[PDB]
């Protein structure tokens, strides 16, 4: 009846819901199912515990990016090199996530018709807040109380509360709030429990959000995957999608795969669910190409693979003139949400500034050996102590425009151990976003000077925050879009697009719990058609 | 007397501290060394010029590696030992260690009983 | 029983392909809770299974009972939970553990778990 493509938080969602309802499912999932308790030991076994994607191997026939060192499984070129990570593997991007479940604010969905820049959605808030909840009692996230305006009105509270916050995180969130209220720091919405939730445990500082939870106190895509096969759906693990064939009716009647050996395997289907990542959906849409659709399925408006976004990030790194001990606690709870909105937003874009809660214990340890100086054990622990204590960083998302010169499209040349086009990204940085960090500059140096710092570093090379979206834009008619508001494709009836790359704005947050609402959004969809 | 009581005492001098595992000792001993004695031997020598006067340019470079040895728990870019590396537990009362809980969860509201003070 | 020591060499070491290592069972599935030496937190919480009830009967159905589904106390407005092994987990690859377990932590004589597990289940 519906078939699944990508195992991750998004498509997982989708394949629950349509089990649940009765109907038969297939799951295809592009690389291995690994358990949690293998995935630990092998970062626990990993000399840089700062290479997030390092536990995860990138197996031959379902490869993704991997920078320690460079595995090159991506072809960037432009201004700037779109060096984001995504994990191919039974669970999706979720096992390394940070589980900020961050709401995007009502004018994110209508950046045009406000500030006149970029493009608006074709729903509005209010459309998708019912669903917001519904993504916030699945995945589980603890949230502040009314007494903290997040700026995203809610209907209902959240399903859990927040622990305490670090020592680190309350100090440095007092300090700047009575300095100047217009920072607005407060406490971040994640789907970490504050409480034994879903049958899960509950936050012990591990500290290790990313690279993964030992535990699953945060939520991991695996979940809802879980909780498909439980409901009847059938998984298929190693079943990397490359083609989809169409009928006369421009609808989708089947999708190929090869498995680990590389032999090519038909799925017959009602309903098609593609839930890939924001650069695999595009490269199997730019793939499936055929007489009757030249330009790719869904890709009339050869819009497909365009579009991409991903918030250009900018950090800064002191030692504060107090001790905090950052890594007593999750690596972020604290988030700046002072410039997330306002009128400037038709010049420069909006950023969230997130303080660092990551034990630095490992590094700054490092950073005093790296002098390569003889000391008695006295004066090592001495520095040990002052410098992993008084260190603070903070890192931020900005927001870039959806551009159609930022494409994905799968290289002509190059290709992967199976055979397939491997993704060539084309990814620039436009000056609207150049101004905003320059203004972002300007807070780090003034929240420098509030916390006492030294040695104050600057971060200003754009760092990839990896929130792929807008390669499958959203709009109102198909001369420059791909979906609908229902999520659905203009060419192919139906084709169902669960991912990022369905979001017209990549807005000021992490983007996970807008794919999980907008999920629950089809799934209740598809629903009522099949 | 093995070249491992030499190397083990040769730490607790350097590392300031005492209960090292002797089972990590070993390990760490390994990796600092090939399948050689080169450096199994030349360790009493050094303690020698350590627990008294100058100690040599090159016979320093020697002690720094025993160091980061059991510190940072990592020789030639291969971890030997992560829970029992030294860094971590200098600032303990109740140790941290990244992918470890340490108490329980509202563990992080007060302020850390810092350690040595 | 006594602190493990037993991954205490086994860091570094690259995981092992096919059959079922306990040792690094209890590393991978556990530790994190009860640490790697299965001491426990300090402030009690998560307890130190060395000198636990359960850890060391006699039949140790009541142990893997733990492993299988977890714990659920609710009481003091507070509540607690050691989560679930049952999907998680094999029958052999829990019995493989329990033995690992009893053995290097309760008294190991009466530590059976021969595929009782799936029974349990
Ligand atoms: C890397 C990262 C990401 C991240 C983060 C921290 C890091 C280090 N922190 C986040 C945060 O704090 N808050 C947040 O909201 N997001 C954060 N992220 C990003 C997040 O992980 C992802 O945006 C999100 O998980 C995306 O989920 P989605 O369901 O859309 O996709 P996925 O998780 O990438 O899973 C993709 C699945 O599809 C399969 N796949 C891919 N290509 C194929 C093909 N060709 N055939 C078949 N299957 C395919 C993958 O195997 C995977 O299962
Ligand atoms: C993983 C393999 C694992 C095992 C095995 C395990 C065993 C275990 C036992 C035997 C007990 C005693 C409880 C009883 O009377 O039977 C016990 C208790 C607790 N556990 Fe545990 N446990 C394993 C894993 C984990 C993990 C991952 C956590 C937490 C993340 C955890 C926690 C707890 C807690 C808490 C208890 C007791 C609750 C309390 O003392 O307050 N365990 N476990
Ligand atoms: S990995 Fe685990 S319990 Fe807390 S801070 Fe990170 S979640």
């Amino acid at each position: 009846d519906v078939v699944v493509v990508g195992s991750g938080v998004a498509g997982a969602i989708v394949a629950h819901q349509l089990a649940m309802a009765g109907k038969a499912v297939i799951l295809l999932e592009a690389g291995p199912r690994m358990p949690r308790w293998e995935i630990v030991e092998r970062f626990r076994n990993q000399p840089d515990k700062m290479d997030f994607m390092a536990p995860y191997p990138s197996s031959p026939w379902a490869p993704h990016p991997e920078y320690g060192p460079p595995n090159d499984y991506l072809i960037l070129k432009g201004e700037h090199k779109f060096n984001s990570q995504y994990i191919r593997a039974v669970g999706g991007t979720t096992w390394h996530w940070a589980a900020s479940a961050w709401r995007f604010i009502p004018n994110d969905f209508k950046m045009k018709s406000v500030y006149g820049v970029g493009r608006d959605w074709p729903i509005q808030y209010d459309d998708l807040e019912p669903y917001y909840q519904r993504a916030e009692e699945e995945l589980g996230v603890w949230g502040p109380g009314p007494e903290e305006d997040l700026y995203s009105p809610r209907k209902q509270p959240y399903p859990m509360p927040p622990l305490p916050l670090s020592f680190n995180e309350q100090t440095i969130k007092t300090a700047l709030n009575n300095y100047d209220p217009k920072f607005h720091v407060v406490t971040e919405p994640v789907a970490r429990n504050s409480r034994p939730y879903d049958g899960r445990p509950t936050c012990c500082g591990n500290n290790n959000c990313m690279p993964i939870c030992p535990i699953g106190a945060m939520y991991n895509g695996i979940v809802h995957v879980e909780k498909a096969e439980r409901a009847g759906a059938k998984l298929i693990e190693n079943a990397v999608v490359y083609k989809l064939e169409t009928g006369p009716d421009k609808r989708i009647v089947a999708a190929l795969y090869k498995d680990k050996t590389g032999a090519e395997h038909r799925v017959e289907g009602k309903y098609f669910v593609l839930a890939a990542n924001g650069i695999e959906t595009p490269k199997i849409l730019l793939m499936s190409a055929n007489r009757d659709f030249p330009n790719g399925v869904a890709n009339s408006s050869d819009m497909v693979g365009r579009n991409l976004m991903d918030h250009p990030g900018t950090g800064v790194s002191f030692y504060a003139s107090e001790k905090l001990w950052p890594g007593r606690g999750p690596q972020e709870m604290t988030s700046l949400i002072g410039f997330r909105d306002g009128p400037f937003r038709a010049t420069e874009a909006a950023k969230k500034i997130h303080l660092s809660n990551l034990s630095r214990i490992d590094q700054e340890t490092q950073k005093i050996f790296k002098a390569g100086k003889l000391m008695k054990p006295d004066e090592l622990d001495a520095q040990i102590r002052d410098r992993s204590a008084r260190y603070v960083q903070f890192d931020c998302f900005h927001e870039i425009l959806p551009q159609p010169e930022n494409r994905i499209v799968p290289s002509k040349t190059a290709t992967d151990a199976i055979g397939i086009p491997r993704p060539e990204i084309t990814y620039a940085i436009d000056d609207y976003v150049k101004r905003g960090a320059a203004h972002t500059r300007e807070v780090y140096a003034t929240a420098a000077k509030v916390l006492g710092g030294t040695d104050v570093v600057f971060n200003d090379e754009f760092a990839p925050n990896n929130h792929i979206t807008g390669s499958t834009i959203m709009g109102a008619d198909a001369r420059d879009s791909v979906v609908d508001k229902d999520c659905r494709t203009f060419d192919h009836p139906n084709l169902f697009i669960s991912s990022s790359a369905t979001m017209p704005t990549v807005g000021t947050v992490n983007v996970t719990l807008t794919i999980a609402a907008l999920a629950l959004r089809m799934s209740d969809t598809l629903k009522k058609e099949v | 007397t093995a070249p491992l009581d030499t190397f083990m005492t040769l730490s607790e001098s350097l590392t300031g501290k005492k209960g090292l595992s002797r089972v990590i000792g070993e390990r760490l001993l390994q990796a600092l060394q090939k399948g050689s004695f080169k450096t199994a031997d030349s360790l009493p020598q050094l303690a020698g010029a350590l627990a008294s006067g100058s100690l040599t340019p090159e016979q320093e470079s020697l002690a720094l590696t025993i160091l980061e040895a059991w510190y940072l728990g990592i020789v030639d870019n291969v971890v030997i030992t992560y829970e029992e590396a030294l860094m971590f537990g200098v600032v303990s009362d109740t140790l941290v260690i990244r992918s470890y809980c340490p108490n329980k969860p509202g563990f992080w509201a007060d302020k850390p009983i810092e350690r040595q003070a | 029983g006594k602190p493990a020591e037993d991954g205490l060499k086994l860091r570094g070491v690259a995981l092992a392909s096919s059959g079922i290592d306990p040792a690094r069972l209890y590393l991978g599935n556990c530790a994190t809770c009860h640490q790697m030496q299965g001491k426990g937190t300090p402030d009690g919480y998560y307890p130190s299974l060395f000198h636990n009830s359960t850890v060391g009967a006699s039949n140790p159905s009541n142990l893997v009972q733990v492993i299988l589904n977890g714990v659920q106390r609710k009481i003091g407005s507070e509540d607690i939970g050691m989560p679930a092994f049952r999907y998680d987990l094999n029958d052999a690859q829990i019995a493989a553990l329990t033995n690992y377990v009893t053995a290097q932590f309760g008294n190991p004589a009466a530590k059976v778990t021969e595929q009782d597990v799936a029974k349990l289940r």
